[PDB]
């Protein structure tokens, strides 16, 4: 059916080869679906560190709070987005 | 620059589906995505550029990430990639 | 004499207050703000170009 069904991934596999063939100006399907589900693993990686802050919570909800506690509380994160900043 | 917020959502929902995110949280969110995927895409481009190809794949992809996710998250990210790429060009 | 310890806590505290500055202001701050509103989810479309399924491809 849809190419990111195809793939097993959620993030949008044609949205991100037109954002590729942007910022590159060919561009395989394969890059596409690579970029999506690299995307969607670090995505996932943030949210889940940063919901598990948010559990013990009565109305579960994350916040810039908990995406700094996931992060900034993460050796991996933290020097990632410290290099994607700068 | 681009909008993946809806997206986020959707693997928030699959992370975690009894919570929320707030506004700001997920504009956070947005913005870092798009910054990693601008670093993996100019690297990719350089990747390809340096070894002569004439098409961006998921080889040069693979590439990016190793040199620019730190440790285990290039790693994780590097079989979810190899996954994702095995899933699309199979049958279904 | 001086003692060899004196201020060499100093560059680990500047460090630090480096990195606080780093997070109030990278994406507008990773803080809290009165009247964050519930992000609210619009789901859309998502169709590949015509180059997306292109073609992709010593001795001795």
């Amino acid at each position: 059916v849809s190419r990111s069904q195809r793939a097993g991934l959620q993030f949008p596999v044609g949205r991100i080869h037109r954002h590729l063939k942007s910022r590159t100006t060919r561009v395989g399907a394969t890059a596409a679906v690579y970029s999506a589900a690299i995307l969607e693993y670090l995505t996932a990686e943030v949210l889940e560190l940063a919901g598990n802050a948010s559990k013990d919570l009565k109305v579960k909800r994350i916040t810039p709070r908990h995406l700094q506690l996931a992060i900034r509380g993460d050796e991996e994160l933290d020097s990632l987005i410290k290099a994607t900043i700068a | 620059k681009e909008s993946y917020s809806i997206y986020v959502y959707k693997v928030l929902k699959q992370v975690h589906p009894d919570t929320g995110i707030s506004s700001k949280a997920m504009g956070i969110m947005n913005s870092f995505v798009n910054d990693i995927f601008e670093r993996i895409a100019g690297e990719a481009s350089r990747l390809a550029h340096y070894n002569k190809r004439s098409t961006i794949t998921s080889r040069e992809i693979q590439t990016a990430v190793r040199l620019l996710l730190p440790g285990e998250l290039a790693k994780h990210a590097v079989s979810e990639g190899t996954k994702a790429v095995t899933k699309y060009t199979s049958a279904s | 004499a001086p003692r060899k310890t004196a201020g060499n806590r100093l560059s680990g505290l500047l460090e630090a207050e480096e990195e606080d500055e780093f997070y109030q202001t990278t994406y507008g701050g990773f803080t809290e703000e009165s009247g964050d509103d519930e992000y609210q989810g619009s789901d859309t479309e998502d169709e590949v170009d015509s180059d997306f399924d292109i073609d992709e491809g010593s001795d001795g």
